[PDB]
């Protein structure tokens, strides 16, 4: 997970 | 979504809400956008830990999500692809864009209502300028530092901000690329949120409600000199096309 994720799994 | 309002689904009629199974109802994933009958484009991180068409449903007609709505189709993942570039690197996305064939269990792709609309694709280029205030919808948080998600569908207006101003070491310096696409308010007080991703950046352009990006990333949301950053669909629609058409 890349830290600026916007997504749920993250 | 962080700002705006809660709104029914007959305004974002292309709004698909995609699930997975689970081993036990399925669980809400990310958003996506109905751009024909039978095809949702969305968000390529939303199918990367589990990429398999079987373990995903798509909801069209959805205001409130996980649970029965009036109008509702559902639908099975007859084809999942994922682009062939996507990739990861620490901060962000890239190449972030997923198509999926939807069918029903008794063969049907979607059928329009006033519920279920597909949404244009952008033009090649388009003389002629339109407004830069695009809409944004989804599911996600109401702000970056909620616990738990709203559950009713929320829809608001960010505006277009330039590849320029987004690669700004202040924005986003060098991770911005022509790929992408950057928007955010003014004020900065509405944007997409975490569960929003896959989502549609509705723009108008030749009076149609046009997909120009799709939710990727963003640090935060809503936080100041910080876009929402959405995979630029129109550099895409010679993939897209070369799969659908």
């Amino acid at each position: 997970c890349p830290a600026y994720s916007r997504y749920i799994g993250c | 979504i962080v700002g705006g309002e809660f709104t029914e689904v007959e305004n974002q009629p292309w709004f698909a809400a995609i699930y997975q199974k689970n081993k036990s109802p399925p669980s809400f994933k990310c958003g996506g956008s109905l751009i024909s009958p039978c095809w949702v484009a969305s968000a390529a991180h939303c199918f990367i830990q589990l990429p398999k068409k079987e373990n995903y449903v798509v909801y069209l007609g959805q205001s409130k999500e996980s649970s029965y709505n009036p109008g509702e189709m559902k639908f099975e993942v007859e084809q999942l692809i994922l682009h062939e570039y996507y990739r990861e690197d620490s901060l962000a996305y890239h190449n972030d864009i997923a198509l999926l064939k939807i069918r029903t269990s008794t063969g049907q792709c979607a059928q329009p209502s006033r519920s279920i609309q597909t949404i244009a694709l952008p033009p090649r280029f388009t003389d002629a300028p339109f407004g830069s205030d695009c809409e944004i919808t989804g599911f996600g948080k109401e702000s970056e530092s909620d616990y738990l998600y709203p559950k009713n569908l929320k829809m608001s207006v960010v505006k277009l901000v330039s590849h320029e101003q987004c690669m700004q070491p202040h924005y986003y310096g060098s991770e911005i690329n022509y790929k992408m696409l950057c928007a955010a308010d003014p004020e900065w007080k509405t944007d997409s949120c975490k569960g929003d991703s896959g989502g549609p950046l509705i723009c108008n352009i030749e009076g149609r409600p046009t997909l120009s990006g799709i939710v990727s990333w963003g640090r935060g949301c809503a936080e100041k000199n910080k876009p929402g950053v959405y995979t630029r669909v129109s550099h895409f629609l010679d993939w897209i096309q070369s799969h659908i058409g």
